[PDB]
């Protein structure tokens, strides 16, 4: 079955050019998604540098305040190869932004627990002197 | 034979980029999880700072 | 001759298999992508806030030591 | 442990403070009492899947805290009114979001107050059916997005715009809002590959205009030839011009269905190629 | 340094005081010393990877913790507890998760509660075997994502939920969660990809329907020829209804060998195949 | 309510105390208070869309801030002024931000310091056109990037770097960064793919070369056509390399028609592939 | 401004109060002035690009920082003085970082430890090529990641383990951390597709044995011959075994210079299959 084997599987090229199409335009929404979630996390370290002072100056106060059949198909498949210069500018690109952000959110997790720590020991110091 | 071999790995490629995306995307769902139960415990001392940091005030103040 | 066209078929299936797989990847990226959003959108949240509720717990430790 | 009893409680101490209960000072620090006591109320009640009861606590917390002077932690329980309205059986569930946009805004969150004015033009249409307060609301936030630089959540909204835009027969202001979401994302090559829909949307949406505005529409648009995605978007249009053009009404209904295939239709096209579709028969009969 | 004597300190001043010890007033400072003490002492435990041992230490100050006053932290302890237990050799480890789940709950943390009650679910399953209670907690763990409008994590859980109950002969109430995980999943065209899966299981799944349950259900499902995403769902489920009503055991058996080509079988495809398989012999020979 | 009025009482307030009103301690509590004023009406301005009192308010609340000796909380605003500025009608977008990092500067926050500074670029790009003083803003912010082993960001920064250089003739000291970006990312099989248009530039990029620099740079790259990716990238190199040596200036033509087809040719490759067209008619008048 | 200047005046701060000096109280008031020195002195440094001076400083400040209780804090800027000294030209980076893991290690912060952990081992083998305790460093973290039940960063770390141990002759204890990573890598279906290259490692690496092992472990992979990813796993390993069981290093390096088309080698990979490839010549030209 010849005409039936260079048919079907070319009929699953073209079933596959949108495939790759359609996941593509799925991969835009990640490359706009984690665009927007670089973005939402710049402000969290913001508030989390915020927060780290505000103790470290609160602490202080508290001491302080203690004391053409082929032609096409090749088409449909170089256009599936062509998305690959689409693939490659997503995974590349978020690829790293999620080092960046992985490395940063550790430290925010870190800092996070550390103002609750040093909260719980102002508190107890603050009790015994309270009004 | 010759486009096909040719397009035939074009994509075996692919297939490896996404084997790192579905890790890499993943391995940072379970990091994220992470900090909003920390992030949040935090707070939730803050909710007691806030108070404890009043109680002072009237006491200094 | 088949032996020519036959070769031929059983490349373009073989090729046909490895992709659909890889495919199924870029789907369940997409889906996990979103899932993780919908997470992050709860943890900067509540992290703002945070802030938000502890800059005025500083503001007043400040103004309770002058 | 009772809800029915901390409502009770919370009413009896929220209450501006005189005479001997005032005794020195007093005001915040008791109204704050009450505010607890409602969300403390409002928990077991989403608890019980009470919602309904757990929503109308949420608001009572919320407005007295208002009458603390704590706008921030306000806001926040008006959402969480809204979270419980929503998967609720009554309604108010668009009542708290306006009154914690109207909080977020005023108090300087424009960021937070856009993320949530989607929320709300997108009830308001998934439920109201009020296309008309929808895309107010769409398109303020998108103006708020694009405030924040966030170029990514202004174009969704300004998206959404248009796109419901064209419903509401506006199908000119919808060109418009193409056009101008389309010169605001051709600086991001993240968004290129999309681009090309934009112009196919805007040169489809067609204000009764009889002349070529699609024509030069489609003329604007930059493409080459062996553009792997420029095949979803100007192609098929100037087959769609020539066929209105010549008022064949045959050869645009067969385009239509020929370039369904390499590109399958979503509800939106259809909509509007019946509204082409139609133009051009009404064209023959008359 | 040696976890032994911590233990035994922090004993030592674990207990309220009373006549010449208390002087004039108590002591949470004590409490909570002593659960600085068990902690420290779970940590070179879990070190030396005793976990037995660093579980049952962290229970201890945790348990103390709460005789203080701090909910919030000793909950996050009874975490530390369940996941020294879960990845240790004893049990407890469900334990700990019920004892911090109450706390969360309690507190008004129903986010972080069902981030836990998704884990112990998870742990009844893949540990105990126990899932007539896993799923139970899969859907009330899906309730509070569905309350926090977090649709997401609130679909992966019902996706859990049906999962499992299709693998517990519980096939109605299975298709009917892959509706509602269906219907609200179309509001959002992020996941009109996978939006396919689930009707091609709900079809699959049968609860001994004498009828066209999924045929009625196949029809329903908006597929395209062009649409070849598609191809990967009902066009396979039409040739298996015909099949079933038809009791060819063979058709059927042959529509999945050469579906096995364009998309590949997972273990639970496969395993309701072979039960529908079944179903026909069954009605063949019965 | 009115900006007006509050910023006329943000300028009473602003100012060090004296007398009795001064006591023994004026505090910077006033300094602040005057800094939430301004902030009060910078927002409203923001919201009636006027940006430019919006942000020249913002600057005034900034600079009290400084007054008060909080950096930080202080850089934060001057950013508020510039993302104001930036999006509005006049100038100081670009003093705002110098003003901003600066600080993060001074203070050791080099992370965000880069985070502006890209931006500040990108505006003195997109807008002044003041290319030279682009680069070096993109180049030192590409070194902290660096500095803060965030390999991404900082190649992120260095590909506008090269890029922008080649445009400014520095054909050399593209290929040159093109070079250390390249072997700064085969060290990360993460970067494998992209690896190719850095060759592909770099060969481009031609300093008046006469060697075969650009068929040394294309050895230096391994490909293997069944490496396919490689097809868009030195496959082309090649044969323009070809054309070269052969001074053909129609063969280059041809070759730059026929590759515009299996891969697309942005504005950046367009006026380098027509300098390169020129030196090879230069070179067949010699 | 001048940072010898400062680097000076900390050292004249930091030192235990005595005489009249300490009087009654005296120690980290001081001790924290000296560290804020330090820190301002490295920035300096680090703007400077002296980098060495920079990392040598942090190193001051932070050793200070411990000096005054506050180990958090302290260990992070031993992380910022490894960043310094990685992107300077000494060393020293492999102190700095040991000396932060013994504090987030003690302190129990074991998930940043085993962060950091990675990092370490990271540089221990690009650069100090010291292979023995970088595996040792990649097996301890993957335990910790382990503890905490993060499987994937633990498999991440695991691969590396065994990556590197088949590099260091290492095959048996390879193939058996490909054997655990596997067990543990199907429980998650979302892992399916990674299941093959494991398989297909765990069966290149060879112990030196005389036969199966490896056509032991082809048989204990389940492949669907009609599959796609598989082909890119055992198909291949099947023909290497036979080539190896039978000497003749003429139908394994002709299978490997096949299989190279159609799955383009790594350089892992290639070394060991020429490992492989001399053990045949070497019973072989013997």
């Amino acid at each position: 079955r010849a005409d039936q084997l260079a048919d079907e599987s070319l009929e699953s090229t073209r079933r596959m050019l949108q495939l790759v199409e359609e996941s593509k335009d799925a991969g835009i929404r990640t490359l706009v998604m984690l665009d927007e979630q670089g973005e939402q996390l710049d402000r969290v370290e913001e508030g989390m540098n915020h927060i780290n002072q505000d103790m470290k100056e609160a602490e202080k106060n508290l001491k302080d305040l203690g004391k053409a059949r082929e032609n096409e198909m090749d088409e449909n498949l170089e256009q599936v190869s062509g998305i690959i210069g689409n693939l490659r500018h997503m995974a590349l690109d978020m690829g790293n932004e999620i080092d960046t952000q992985n490395r940063q959110i550790d430290r925010i997790m870190e800092k996070a627990d550390s103002n609750k720590t040093r909260i719980d020991e102002a508190n107890q110091r603050a009790t015994k002197m309270l009004g | 034979n010759r486009r096909l071999q040719q397009t035939q790995a074009q994509v075996d490629e692919v297939v490896d980029i996404m084997r790192v995306n579905v890790d890499k995307v993943l391995e940072r769902d379970q990091k994220l999880s992470e900090l909003d139960d920390r992030a949040d415990a935090l707070q939730a001392g803050a909710s007691q700072f806030e108070t404890s940091a009043a109680k002072l005030k009237r006491k200094y103040w | 001759a088949l032996s020519e066209i036959e070769t031929r078929h059983s490349e373009i299936i073989k090729l046909e298999n490895s992709i659909r797989e890889l495919h199924d990847m870029f789907m369940d990226m997409a889906m996990l992508v979103e899932s993780q959003g919908e997470m992050i959108d709860r943890i900067e949240y509540n992290v703002e806030h945070a802030v938000d509720y502890v800059e005025r717990a500083v503001s007043d430790t400040k103004k309770a030591v002058k | 442990a009772e809800a029915m009893a901390l409502l009770a409680e919370a009413e009896r101490k929220v209450k501006n403070s005189q005479s001997f209960f005032s005794g020195l000072f007093g005001g915040s620090s008791k109204i704050e009492e009450a505010c607890e006591i409602y969300a403390r109320a409002a928990n077991m009640f989403k608890m019980a899947k009470n919602w309904s009861a757990a929503g109308n606590a949420f608001c009572q917390a919320a407005q007295l805290h208002l009458q603390l002077q704590s706008k921030h932690d306000a806001a926040t329980c008006f959402v969480d009114a809204g979270n419980a309205f929503k998967k609720a059986d009554p309604q108010e569930a668009i009542n708290c979001l306006m009154r914690a946009i109207e909080i977020y805004t005023d108090m300087g969150r424009f960021t937070i107050a856009a993320k949530h004015h989607i929320s709300i033009a997108e009830i308001y249409e998934t439920e109201l059916v009020d296309v008309e307060k929808a895309i107010a609301h769409y398109e303020q936030s998108a103006d708020y997005y694009k405030g924040e630089e966030s170029n990514s959540s202004a174009n969704k909204c300004l998206l959404k715009v248009a796109g419901y835009a064209a419903q509401l027969e506006q199908y000119q202001k919808a060109i418009d809002i193409y056009e101008q979401v389309g010169t605001s994302a051709m600086d991001s090559p993240l968004l290129k590959y999309s681009a090309k829909d934009y112009f196919f949307k805007a040169a489809l949406c067609h204000f009764c205009i009889d002349m070529l505005n699609a024509k030069l529409a489609v003329q604007k648009y930059e493409e080459l030839f062996p553009a792997f995605s420029d095949s979803r978007e100007c192609k098929l249009m100037k087959k769609l011009l020539e066929a209105h053009e010549e008022q064949n009404v045959d050869s645009y209904t067969e385009s239509v269905k020929e370039y369904d295939s390499i590109s399958r239709l979503d509800q939106w096209l259809t909509t509007m190629l019946l509204r082409i579709k139609k133009t051009i028969q009404g064209d023959e009969e008359d």
